[PDB]
């Protein structure tokens, strides 16, 4: 499936935002009646309404979530220097369109 | 000849001898129909020869078929391997001379 | 019995007593569209039901599933069937027999094989990607399957942690994909009485990557939990609907207060999931664990030390517990056998509910009359031995136990498609193990061993020296139409036979195979598309025949048609020289033939009420509307028969008794046709004159059969005639920068775009477009390579459309390796299928003619 | 249907030449026109995208959105140009502002 995660660019606009990427949706029910006598006790209230809805640092989460695998993590084990390769994933993608055809091969 | 060696599988083709010399447009194409044929004459051949007095084996041996499926006509003589192939039967082309093609013409109407 | 099982919360004893009780059932088959999460469903509900089975942590863990070609693909290609044993919100345990179905359209034959032996269809529709061309094609054949529906709602975690939403658009997007869905539902069904709402329940929101299940009752549920003093039932009604909520009153009222005030189910339920996932994915280590304190939830260290991901799962399995909202939506919406067994036995059953065993079978009683169904044929590991998988509707299967075992073609009349079988054993199908049973009662599924022999595709399993008036059940009516045709031979042809069983085994494997053997000795395979015929080629050469097989390039199956009427009226006589029949042929009226297929008109209707139809829809004659004899080749088919023989001119009683001969010979002629023996599609055959021999013998059997064919094939042939390409609908998920590259690909295979809309809520596109199947080959793997894998398609039977060429040109000349140009396509078309089914290089207008 | 060191590959082992146009130019990855190639600079980056989604914004945002935009956009060029001009060539550089290290880049830029 088409991972749509949408990348802020803006830290100022806040973590959970209606991007211009995402296409604006066309706003266009056996409801109860109103005057009915539902009451709601004291004690209730949304299950995290305290809790606020996004952190300075959600935005950036939510970014690591769909990061490459050695930042997927947050816990790991170390590995050897010679072990890490910083290019394999650079070959391991497409060549870029405009190159000579020395280094295609 | 399937009366008496029935193919089931029609496995007459797996060891079917062909010029592989020739390109595959130019051999024998191993029609179910041809390839049938082909067995049935080699098998009443080799039926009517006894087998002390002589053997005749298929190995050894070349059929080769021409009918509505195969236009080519192939054949080992005295070293010549010889393909013929009639005019009016997948030519479609105009020729010219060459020293390997032998042109051959109906005598009684000089036609080739 | 007694086996070794894994451990299970509930007890197998208890799974067993479930099964005697039908009130307590429910057949549900879990459709949707390509990975929008049903297999991922089905492992959370058994991780549910198996403590000791686990998800990876990195990789989704697919219970369903099973086959190597699912596991390499990530693909599912067979329905999975899964009894387990589920607790409800009041924690009422419930018998849930779930097939999970594949969302691949091209193994859509799939899914109706699931949909025969079940009585509930939950449709899972992804909350990003929203309602696609496969939930579309389920809705419609679910509800024209007379099944309920629900609706579960998956991937929400996608609104939140992808699209990063808003809470009320993701509400205006779930609002906006409940709204197609009634949209759809009301379209393909007349009654209004199945609105899908969330607040009747029929609809779940669900993120089965993070074990996030719930519906408005069971969230409400939760707020009893926290809060005792709340009635649940009554919340959940107020929960969602553009209902604002007054804290200043604690009242729920229709007119938004502070005009800022967010919606019952944005403030209660939607902002409650967001923080959830906002804390856990963004404050995990500086303010999650007040969060879960707020909640009740209490992680151990090396809990909270796992990945987001991972953390994300056990966070919300702790705080929603079950899937006690899949329960009762399947529950108070899905009909247990005992209730949905009348509708059942009125759309499946040949002899109808008014029969004295339609009746008998209305009740599903466990001690009744045996009349099991099985629908599906599942390989064992082996692949030796098949097992027939099906429900049972009345009666009760026992293990060894005598079996009369009926096929598609038993009938009444003719009883020799029947045979007695001994049944071997009986399991109850859970994906991964099978669960040994003594018997199994009505209203449950089972795997019946030992009766494969005499079934390729559909039985009728019923008990002997019993049930004389016993009928079969309608063959499964398909989605869409196999139209991919592939030779298939042995590389070795001495082991032609291993390749033949593993044939007849494919055959028996995948429910809308057709595997044949044309003039030319060609062994031949239809299957839906490419990936279909890749998986049932995979099976062939691993599974069933260890042998190396060579595959010709694939072709689509043609049709053949008229434009306009036969030039002269054909004629041909007996070889008796006897029982001229005089005919033409004309085409039909546009949507005549869609009407025929569709069931819109059944010859099994009475003569009043088909004649009223075709006098009024398509304004034909009294005379014209009330002599019409059969449609098409098989039932409901394309083509239709009409005698035009004034009753002055031909005894219509002499004609009558010629009648049955000249259907058997029009129906025949219909299937096989004379431009490359293809089936005719949109002809209307009119007998204009008819003699009869007075004797019978000189009449009847091979004699009117073959003339009827060969007057049909002079009445075609002089008619112009037209081959049709089958034309598949695509239907492709791409981003919105490449929805212009996509129209290029489809430029180079003769595509033709319909519509490019976007995807509301999504920032993707769905380039809809009409391909030629002959022409759809790598189509799929061009359209993703060409735009770097990010634009996905679906391609899917459509329609017939005439091939722009002329099939009785024989002025082109066609070069042997070469893409003929458009303008006679059809040309090729033709000659090329002529010399692929063995007949004559071409055929003449004159050749089944008589003065000739 | 029908012997010697080399150090550098030789040019005939290249494949990707292709005659389809589908794949000769195959159209490349815009995220969303936020994700980039790796290794590559990314202002030629940012210059050579195809300037689809810049066209997708600037038809699709509100006018508190343009302003929103065009604030972190001059922003980020404000600090862009003082990198620049801090930046500034050794021999470019002030001779007031020539440091160490400026001196050091213009005594190893220049050939002398």
């Amino acid at each position: 499936p088409n991972v749509v995660f949408i990348k802020t660019e803006d830290p100022d606009l806040p973590a959970f935002y209606f991007d211009p990427l995402i296409n604006p949706i066309s706003h266009r029910e056996p409801l109860p009646d109103d005057d009915e006598e539902f009451e709601l006790p004291e004690f209730v209230e949304p299950f995290l309404k305290d809790t606020p809805l996004y952190t300075d640092n959600t935005a950036n989460g939510i970014a690591l979530l769909w990061a490459p695998r050695p930042f997927n993590l947050r816990s790991g084990r170390t590995r050897r220097a010679l072990d890490i390769p910083l290019v394999k994933n650079w070959y391991r993608e497409h060549c870029p369109a405009g190159q000579p055809v020395k280094v295609r091969v | 000849y399937l009366t008496e060696h029935p193919d089931p599988n029609n496995e007459n083709i797996v060891g079917y001898n062909n010029k592989k010399c020739w390109p595959r447009d130019a051999r024998m194409r191993l029609m179910k129909h041809d390839v049938n044929l082909g067995r049935a004459v080699f098998w009443d051949i080799k039926n009517r020869l006894p087998r002390s007095v002589t053997t005749v084996q298929w190995e050894n041996s070349f059929v080769s078929v021409y009918s509505k499926d195969n236009p080519n006509l192939l054949f080992n003589m005295c070293g010549f391997e010889c393909r013929i192939l009639p005019k009016c039967r997948t030519s479609y082309e105009e020729f010219t001379h060459k020293d390997g093609v032998w042109n051959l013409q109906n005598e009684v109407t000089k036609e080739r | 019995m007694e086996q070794t099982l894994p451990v299970t919360v509930y007890e197998m004893d208890f799974l067993a007593d479930l099964m005697d009780n039908s009130e307590l059932i429910r057949n549900v088959t879990l459709c949707g569209h390509l990975h929008h999460g049903k297999t991922c469903f089905v492992d959370c509900l058994i991780e549910q039901t198996h403590p000791e089975i686990r998800k990876r942590y990195d990789q989704d863990l697919c219970y369903t599933d099973i086959l190597f070609t699912e596991q390499e693909r990530g693909v599912g290609i067979k329905s999975t069937p899964v009894t387990v044993v589920l607790p409800d919100t009041k924690g009422k345990s419930y018998l849930f027999n779930i097939m999970d179905t594949p969302g691949h359209v091209n193994f859509s034959d799939e899914v109706t094989a699931g949909l025969r032996i079940s009585d509930g269809v939950v449709l899972f529709i992804d909350a990003a990607e929203g309602v696609m061309l496969n939930t579309e094609r389920l809705i419609k054949h679910a509800v024209q399957e007379r099944l309920a529906v629900t609706v579960c709602i998956n991937k929400i975690d996608r609104l939140i942690l992808e699209l990063k939403l808003p809470p009320t658009d993701a509400y205006y997007k779930l609002r906006h994909i409940v709204d197609e869905v009634n949209g759809l539902i009301s379209m393909y069904s007349t009654d209004e009485n199945l609105i899908l709402s969330p607040l009747l329940g029929n609809v779940c929101f669900s993120s089965s990557q993070y074990s996030i299940c719930f519906t408005l009752g069971s969230f409400a549920k939760i707020y009893a939990d926290t809060f005792g003093d709340i009635n649940y039932q009554e919340f959940a009604k107020r929960l969602w609907g553009d209902i604002y909520f007054n804290p200043k009153t604690r009242k729920f009222t229709k007119k938004a207060p502070t005009s800022s005030s967010q919606r019952s189910f944005v403030e209660f339920i939607l902002e409650p999931l967001y923080k959830i996932l906002a804390q856990v994915v963004g404050d995990v280590d500086t303010s999650l664990p007040r969060t879960l304190d707020e909640l009740g939830i209490h992680l151990t260290k090396e809990e909270l030390k796992l990945n987001i991901r991972p953390l994300l799962r056990l966070v919300c399995k702790k705080f929603f517990g079950e899937f006690t909202g899949f329960v009762d939506m399947c529950v108070q919406h899905i009909p247990s056998p005992k209730v949905g067994a009348k509708p059942k036995i009125e759309h499946t059953y040949t002899g109808g509910v008014d029969s004295d065993l339609g009746e008998a079978m209305s009740d599903c009683d466990p001690d009744g009359p045996l009349m099991c169904h099985t629908t599906k044929m599942y390989s064992t590991d082996d692949g030796v031995q098949f097992h027939a998988f099906g429900r049972v509707l009345s009666g009760t299967i026992h293990a060894g136990q005598p079996v009369k075992v009926l096929g598609e073609n038993y009938t009444l009349e003719d009883e020799e498609d029947s045979q007695i079988c001994t049944v071997g054993r009986l399991w109850i199908s859970v994906a991964r193990y099978h669960i040994e049973v003594n018997r199994v009662p009505a209203g449950n599924w089972v795997l019946i061993e030992g009766v494969d022999q005499p079934i390729v595709k559909t039985a009728t399993i019923t008990e002997p020296r019993g049930n004389e008036e016993a009928q079969i059940f309608r063959p499964l009516k398909f989605n869409t139409t196999s139209v991919i045709k592939i030779a298939v031979e042995p590389v070795n042809p001495s082991e032609l036979p291993k390749m033949l069983d593993g044939l007849r085994k494919v055959n028996k494997s995948y429910p809308s195979l057709t595997t044949k053997v044309e003039e030319s000795g060609e062994h031949v395979i239809l299957g839906t598309g490419e990936l279909y015929l890749d998986c049932v080629m995979h099976d062939l050469r691993k599974m069933y025949s260890e042998i190396d097989i060579k595959v010709a390039d694939p072709v689509v199956t043609f049709c053949e048609t008229v434009v306009e009427t036969s030039s002269l009226k054909c004629f041909a006589e007996t070889p008796n020289k006897k029982n001229k029949i005089t005919m033409i042929a004309e085409p039909l009226e546009k949507g005549l033939a869609e009407d025929i297929e569709n069931e819109v008109v059944q010859i099994t209707w009475n003569r009043k009420k088909l004649g009223e139809f075709f006098q009024t829809k398509y304004d034909w004659d009294l005379l014209a509307a009330r002599s019409i004899w059969a449609f098409g080749p098989d039932a409901t088919g394309p083509n239709i028969l009409v005698d035009d023989t004034l009753p002055s001119e031909v005894d219509k009683a002499l004609l009558g008794s010629v009648k049955d001969s000249i259907v058997q010979g029009f129906q025949w002629g219909t299937r096989e046709g004379p431009l490359c023996d293809e089936l005719i599609r949109n002809v209307k055959f009119k007998i204009l004159d008819a003699v009869v021999a007075q004797e019978p013998l000189h009449r009847g059997g091979g004699q009117i059969i073959p003339t009827a064919r060969r007057v049909v094939y002079s009445a075609f042939l002089m008619a112009t005639p037209r081959l049709m390409e089958p034309y598949y609908f695509v239907e492709v998920q791409a981003p919105a920068d490449c929805v212009s590259a996509v129209y290029t690909v489809l430029a180079r295979r003769r595509g033709h775009v319909t519509q490019d809309a976007p995807i509301p809520g999504s920032p993707l596109y769905t380039i809809k477009a009409f391909i030629p199947a002959i022409d759809s080959f790598g189509f799929e793997t061009d359209l993703r390579t060409h735009t770097q894998g990010q634009a996905f398609s679906l391609s899917v039977f459509h329609h017939w459309q005439i091939v722009p060429g002329d099939p009785l040109d024989k002025s082109i000349v066609i070069r042997p390796l070469e893409p003929q140009p458009a303008p006679h396509l059809a040309r090729e078309f033709m000659i090329k299928t002529r010399r692929r089914k063995g007949l004559s290089e071409d055929v003449s207008i004159s050749k089944f003619f008589d003065d000739p | 249907y029908l012997r010697k060191f080399v150090f550098e590959w030789d040019a005939s082992e290249d494949t990707s030449i292709d005659y389809n146009p589908l794949y000769k130019e195959r159209h490349q990855v815009q995220l969303l026109g936020r994700g980039f190639i790796a290794g590559i600079d990314l202002k030629q980056q940012k210059r050579e995208q195809s300037r689809f989604y810049g066209d997708l914004m600037e038809k699709r945002r509100t006018l508190e959105e343009k302003e929103q935009e065009e604030a972190r956009l001059r922003k980020l060029r404000k600090k862009e140009a003082k990198q620049r001009w801090d930046d500034r060539h050794w021999s470019q550089k002030k001779l007031d502002e020539m440091t160490d290290r400026d001196w050091r880049i213009f005594r190893e830029d220049y050939s002398i």
